[PDB]
């Protein structure tokens, strides 16, 4: 059962990093297009890893099989061999582009002005760059979770922020952003733009 | 459970200041005392351990005045079995 | 969605320990006054945090987002204060004193003269105190999670009891405690009549 | 509210093995009988063990509180001791042997030379036996998770393979086992046979 | 039946510093004290031989730093007519 | 080398708790007597719990390799059996009873009256009992590290404390205890004199 | 027995943040001042820590009793709080300012345009702020251990850096900066120039 | 100061699976070179890092910034290349091959038959293969920690043993090994020869 | 009753840093103050019997180094009449 | 099972005051005698290791005064194909 | 068929403790033990030839600790006829 299936067509530096530091396996750097498939059960992540890494020669970097669904991440620098994994995973699924689930925005909020206090809780349940006291505060939660690194990678692709923490598995994709008033006003502009421009399953 | 605080005197007289000391230094409890023979009585005290702490250190002060002070112990923690095997007050 | 919204007038020695041992954040001193609110979804605690921090001068403690619900501590040593903090956020998620549930009494049972086997497996799974063999063990789940603290602070109020170990958040909110007959009878009726005398929404 | 109820007359040496690095109480040996209880809620299980530890002279191995779920094993050398514990944990719940939830086998797959990138992946997060690149794979879940550990048993006792990992708690009973070809496909067809001859609702 | 176990202290003080660290330190009964007058009283343990010399040691360390210790002395084997004549906790 | 040889004759009920708390192995229960065997170089220990376990019946708990060091600990409730596995691990060292470390009690402190902002770090750094405010604390090094168990057992022994802390393992052993005044000082002086009757080499 | 003693007279706010995320006590807001003593041997700092609590109002963030050199941060709002407090732990030890060790800058460089490859390594071990690739990176190491956190704060304070791992404890003090290349460079110019002020006895 | 340095020919796969499982960075796939690169103090090998990646095409799995000690490991599948980086790695430090120190050999023990209850210690401290009862063990221990690997990957490369774990770092390094007695003897032959076979400055 | 400790000091400023110093040293009760005229005060702390040997012995090395320590003294157990005539913060 | 405890005499008499030393000095039991001929026996006690431990080390102090002692031995923990082989006294 | 491992030993003690450490030094069988006469023993372990070559080594070194051991042997593959004859533990 597919839940979530994006192609990034280039991985942000701080996106890349936080992959790097947070992953089990071999890790993407900056440049490289991203895969992100994520189905239900999940241990069939195992078979359809297994199929992408026998057709193509993408390199898998995030495996997660938590407590009901699975995720998968295949990079690689050739934005073609990445593309031609993923048609190999629709192929081994056995459907279309629209099987995903349509992300549903549940709650987007722009918290400005950071007291000291909540600050060194955020951080302190973070493994991205540091928020400051002091800074905005853009949070977002996807439904289903996949979709949560399309959000972080629209947010930095457009404007100068900080990825404090964000989470492509689980239950909801959340994803928390720091910087200015103006940087995290269009870093949310634009990631509210560009998980409502895809489609799926509702 | 309580704790446990002896004084042991050569002698009925000072033992009897020793357990009059006691009882008036701290909130202990004088339970009996114990005759084993040959002229040697110990006063036997049983409160929480911060008492006889200080109790037995006063009985065995008043004790030295007119008597012969022979053993004098303290027992923070006397184990369930001695309590029950031995005539130290709190036999079930 | 609110989930939990319960006062504590003063946090117990035990309770504020094991706050301070297992918190992510400020942590609370024994007598403070305090305040639990768990909400759903578990982002709009951020929001929530972030109304109380900007009303008032209260410290948090406790801010667990875990897999959907998000909990909320905050402390300070005035009751004025933490009622302002809390009359705050209620008025952020404009909800009324009985939005909360209902807390529902799952399982409570008064386990007597526990095991050392089964003493061994409480003990290694637990962060409070330590519970020793032959002693009694009170059990308790409530749903929601965040009235737990509440039945901790009223047991431990009432009592003479070990604080084995208290979970304020997940799906079920459980309890240990951990004393002689007696002293876990007392317990269990306090946390018991305390927790049964809270309204909210069945 | 009983899920799981399965009796193993014999821990095989890796399961014990397993369970041994991966446990939370008294370890068990190999040879030893188990009995592995999950129950709904996940609480209820404190008082489960109670009445299985004050019956018999068994040891706990494993006890997992998980969010909704909770889990018991208990061991012992005697199969006698351990069926006595077991009939006093049904006489507890007051249910009986068919009170389990059936096992539904949610997915078995036999993964043909895993490749090196999946390799490091898969024993990168795994608490067992590391699987080399180019050994096969075998996984499997099973709902109630409980028949995880009853699966892994019976597919060791029947081939020559890894357990790499084994998941006995939580909403799915995961399980990896990994070998040579005709032994993982033994492996399975032994696992898929002991999961598909237990009863329940 | 059992092993034996005696500490043998000049004074009622010692003797259960004696029996209070006897079981404490195994798995032994205490089962009496012999007063065989003069001041003399024996605490007499009882179990098997690896408990009651482990722990007469143990009941001799403490009480020769408050008692005059008399004897101290570990029975493997009381012979039959020893355990129905004296007295030592397992009179038939 | 040898560096620690001491038979704990019984295992009190918190140093059992603790015990199999934080041990890798088989646990101990309360009652039974433990013996400790600590020695250099860390990965030797091995050989002689394979020692020990061939020739006794006992049962092992905590075998550490640390950094440098490596330490034993056997079990079971007979003596006889536990003394007989120390005689097996003192012939296949080829060293004797005395061969040992004389341990160095190299700070030892009554910290009474612990006001909240220390309790609340000793505690988060402890897996034993808690620690409540305004009770006292009695902190111990001893040198070599295998002593502290020692020094745990007869100062629960002699009066009644809360163990908090001890630490058997690494450069130096560490041990925390708690409770009131009268009883952390007799516990204190049971510990100061229990370890301070340890023959060995200085 | 002292090792380290440095005031820190106001915490910059990544280095606050920074010890937000990864200590022990209370957390410190930026804003504050602070002060950080690091003793030899390491559980004498319960002493010192309850010396400086029992006289001045001041809270304490990092207390590690690491195996041989303890270390301990105290701090508050008011300067005269926290020299206060210094002047009790200064005045229990019979120690002056200049009892401590000079710091050894054991190694000090500047990386110019780190790989991804390294900085992959470099933000998987580290809790601070990301390094991105094609930055800087400014390693240094200072005994004792406990000048790294002057050496971020006067960092931070000189330059517009971010601050991607400081380790104020064990047996060497680590600091690990990234930015821009005149940035670095000038935050290792303010570095190197603030720990070798620093009086001691070498 | 150079401590190690080794360059392994292939890695062989349960040496290769044991970096991929516990290493902090781009794991290996079997067949591939590799170069292990100890030196003090643990934070040059920042500048050794950088220096081997600017120079060559290799890619790092394994670098530790220890206690005191630094360890690097860089792999290709082109051993020209991986020496490549070495010889740019011995130009950095300006050293030579032999600037290493020769491994010295203090605990090797072949355990035959290792009863049950230590074989759930052993496996509980590894993370690679676990140890059956009924197999032999071979311990082992080298310093400096950089030759493990080697021992292993010779260990392997000679008879059909299970790697149950290894220690590239650290102040002592730990080897363990589990099989058939033959097997075991051969792996501890292959090992033994292959550790004395390192020249360098004692 | 409440255990009775007392330091006095030829001096107010020593008596201050005495009675602030044993009421951060246990859970005492400063209750007051006794100025007996000539110079001399006299900090009165009022705990239980284990707080108060703690608080003194804690008030008189901080009130050594401040001031001139004349007497100190800790009561376990003060009679009825004592609280009863003399100003000790327990008067009924 | 239990721990094993062997004496071995070259005489059938140096034999018998081993192996009535070992069973008056410990809770043992002498489960028999192995004649391997040629002027060699052997007494075997059997019961728990801390008895047979001071068995033996009685019974070979008896048997060194009357006769040539061969070898004597204590075996803690005999293995499970040891009793099932050997008449030692425990064959299932 | 199975590998052959044989410790002769001068003495039934020596035999038994090398019959001990034989069968905990790996994975063999102990069959049984040949009785020869003059006071020579003979344990014959039999399992693999891997376990039995490592069982006997460890077994010969524990035999010359406390008894007199003759000769020590490892046959990998016995002949059908030595297994048909000869008192081996593999007898048809």
């Amino acid at each position: 059962t597919l839940r979530t299936y994006i192609f990034l067509d280039a991985l942000q530096p701080q996106l890349a990093t936080f992959i790097g530091k947070t992953a089990r396996g071999f890790l993407p750097v900056p440049g490289q297009a991203s895969l992100w498939v994520e189905i239900a059960p999940g241990i069939a992540i195992n078979r359809v890893t297994d199929a992408a890494l026998k057709a193509t020669k993408v390199q898998p970097a995030v495996q997660v099989v938590e407590r009901a669904y699975g995720l998968l991440e295949v990079h690689h620098f050739d934005q073609g061999e990445v593309l031609a994994a993923g048609s190999t995973i629709l192929d081994k699924l056995e459907v279309r582009e629209e099987g995903r689930l349509k992300p549903q925005v549940m709650t987007h909020q722009i918290i400005r002005a950071v007291e000291a206090y909540q600050t060194q809780i955020i951080n302190r349940n973070s493994q991205g760059m540091m928020i400051l006291p002091g800074e905005s505060l853009f949070i977002l939660e996807t439904q289903p979770a996949g979709y949560a690194v399309l959000a972080a990678n629209e947010a930095e692709k457009a404007a100068n922020v900080h990825l404090v923490n964000v989470t492509p598995y689980g239950a909801f994709g959340r994803l928390y952003l720091a910087g200015s008033e103006a940087e995290i006003d269009a870093a949310a502009e634009a990631a509210e733009a560009a998980i409502r421009s895809v489609s799926g399953v509702a | 459970a309580d704790a446990l605080g002896m004084i042991e005197v050569r002698g009925f007289v000072g033992m009897v200041e020793a357990a009059d000391a006691m009882v008036k230094a701290a909130k202990v409890e004088l339970i009996g005392y114990e005759k084993t023979g040959g002229g040697y009585v110990t006063a036997v005290v049983r409160g929480d351990v911060a008492a006889v702490k200080a109790a037995t250190e006063a009985g065995q002060r008043a004790a030295e005045r007119v008597g012969e002070v022979v053993a004098v112990h303290v027992i923070p923690r006397p184990h369930v079995n001695v309590d029950a095997a031995l005539p130290l007050g709190r036999t079930p």
